[PDB]
């Protein structure tokens, strides 16, 4: 039942959802 | 991809394509004179874009 599909310690990555 | 195909499925095993996040103008369907029957029932085909 797929409705959507998209295909495209020194590193600090900050995300917000 | 639904139209320019070299083969289609059967009537009982009909192919079902779910479409989302696309952009279609639906003017080629009007310009295409190869269609035998063009029957729209739900909404007027003119004001569907």
């Amino acid at each position: 039942n797929c409705t959507f599909e998209y295909v495209s310690f020194k590193n600090l990555r900050e995300f917000v959802f | 991809e639904v139209f320019n195909a070299t083969r289609f499925a059967s009537v009982y095993a009909w192919n079902r394509k779910r479409i989302s996040n696309c952009v279609a103008d639906y003017s080629v369907l009007y310009n295409s004179a190869s269609f035998s029957t063009f029957k729209c029932y739900g909404v007027s085909p003119t004001k569907l874009n």
